[PDB]
């Protein structure tokens, strides 16, 4: 997050 | 009832391939940093991640080494044997696969387009479920927008369904296969399908609510990424669920979301429980085991709410890691993120950090005075607030993102345990502080408040309390002459 996740 | 605690396992897919017990520059967290003490200080274990392919069914990532995985995957059924009440849940999606631009998301939403495809994938589901000896199912579809609801719902119910189909089959009464999904922890995300919470954790064990992220490089400034409570000294937010396709009132929009609001943890788990339908016992508390950092901020205020120059774009450009002693950010190439292992390990050096405190949103920050950077996270003393919180709210349990990331000794996993189960543990002393509540009123968390039954007939004045339906009410406006529920003059306020 929040695409690396 | 026992406090779930339920930590997402994530290992990449080329770990997996190469995967061993011995090298922790090949794999940092193998299984066997799971010891039997560990496995007993866990509920539940999400393996991480499964995918939906284009047959619309959950399968893994085409480039998994299948042996390597069942290898994995037993290893962490094994651990069963030292705890009976553990269970080892296998959970579909995660940002990478499922977000709006994900490299699988048109599976996610074509798979619960039609009761044939959801047929089909709640089927697959269970497949793979007792295919690799997994406990239960998890979905974790980051996040299924307001049309795709309805058939998001409808797969969750279909998967109930054979769950217990299957549970009885196979005997389990004792501990029953499981179906929980990770929900959004921030008002925007959940806004896509919040006027549904309802219809979505019925057929639902529980909800995780990811209640972290909610500060980070993206945003303008700095700032805690799961503050339990409100700083006033901290940005606010627009309130994105005032605009839900909820039917209600201004009147009920503006009492259940006031906006703009500190998006805190306590706020997500307040914006859950404010709906009817929705029991504070299936909601479980997610909490990092990671921090966010930000470089180029200013002090003042130990680095936070200020301005900072953190590139924000994702795949950190340059190879210019800033995040001093974190070793583990060179070797994942991004200095904006680092397990609670590495903080540690950056504290205890002399890398120039200084672990400071907030007692309004009760978590810990890294302020390094030098270079100019600051580092949300959370610790064991933090997780004393969220876990006194979890008992006195009545929630589920807590939840966690992720295993890999706590430090050899397993400290976060054990604070965790210890303030549900330490019988030499007593934190009725620990006070929650005077940090920002989220103060939104919604049906399914009236107050009771007592008022005399409307009199047919009659004629009320402005302000005025009365009881009718099991429910208490007030006037809007002046000269009211018509009954609860049948005239819009009047407010429900409050139960019994």
């Amino acid at each position: 997050r929040f695409x690396x996740x | 009832t026992r406090k779930a605690v339920i930590g997402y396992y994530f290992i990449p897919t080329n770990q997996i391939n190469n995967y061993t017990e011995t090298d922790t520059s090949v794999v940092p967290f193998p299984v066997s940093n799971i010891t039997p003490a560990k496995a007993k200080q866990l509920t539940h274990i999400n393996f991480s991640f499964l995918d939906i392919n284009s047959n619309l069914e959950c399968a893994w990532d085409p480039a998994t080494n299948d042996a390597k995985a069942r290898d994995v995957v037993n290893r962490l059924t094994a651990l069963k044997a030292h705890n009976p009440s553990l269970r080892i849940m296998f959970s579909i999606g995660g940002w990478y696969y499922s977000n709006d631009l994900g490299v699988s998301h048109a599976n996610y939403v074509n798979a619960v387009k039609t009761p044939a495809s959801r047929t089909k994938f709640a089927q697959s589901c269970v497949r793979i479920m007792k295919d690799y000896g997994f406990d239960g199912v998890d979905i974790d579809w980051e996040y299924p927008q307001a049309a795709e609801v309805d058939g998001f719902i409808a797969a969750l119910q279909e998967i109930r369904t054979l769950l217990n189909q299957q549970t009885i089959t196979d005997g389990r009464q004792a501990l029953p296969y499981q179906l929980t999904i990770a929900g959004a922890g921030g008002a925007f995300f959940l806004s896509r399908y919040y006027s549904k919470l309802a219809q979505i954790v019925a057929p639902l064990d529980y909800i995780n609510l990811m209640t972290y992220d909610l500060a980070g490089p993206w945003e303008k400034v700095t700032n805690h990424q799961a503050a339990l409570f409100g700083d006033a000294a901290g940005p606010t937010f627009y309130n994105a669920l005032r605009e839900a396709n909820l039917g209600w009132s201004w009147e009920e929009l503006t009492r259940a979301f006031p906006s703009p609001f500190s998006l805190t943890v306590d706020a997500a788990v307040q914006q859950h429980l404010m709906m009817e339908g929705v029991p504070s016992a299936k909601i479980v508390m997610g909490v990092p085991f990671y921090g966010r950092a930000f470089k180029g901020v200013s002090g003042g205020n130990g680095g936070q709410y200020s301005s900072h120059s953190t590139p924000g774009e994702d795949p950190y450009p340059s190879t210019d890691y800033w995040l001093v002693g974190c070793e583990e950010c060179v070797r994942d190439k991004d200095p904006r993120i680092a397990s609670y292992r590495q903080l540690e390990q950056m504290l205890q050096g002399n890398y120039g950090y200084q672990r400071l405190w907030n007692d309004k949103t009760k978590t810990p920050y890294l302020y390094h005075a030098q270079n100019g950077l600051f580092v949300t996270y959370d610790d064991a003393e933090s997780f004393k607030y969220k876990a006194k919180y979890i008992k006195q709210q009545q929630l589920g349990g807590v939840m966690f993102w992720h295993l890999g990331q706590d430090n050899r000794n397993g400290d976060l996993l054990a604070a965790l345990d210890r303030y549900f189960n330490a019988a030499d543990y007593d934190d009725s002393q620990l006070d929650m502080g005077t940090g920002l509540r989220y103060t939104g009123v919604g049906p399914g968390n009236l107050p009771i408040m007592t008022a005399p039954a409307y009199v047919p007939g009659t004629t009320y004045a402005q302000g005025a309390l009365v009881s009718y339906q099991g429910y208490v009410w007030q006037t809007k406006w002046g000269y009211i002459t018509s009954a609860p529920g049948s005239d819009s003059a009047w407010l429900k306020v409050g139960r019994v």
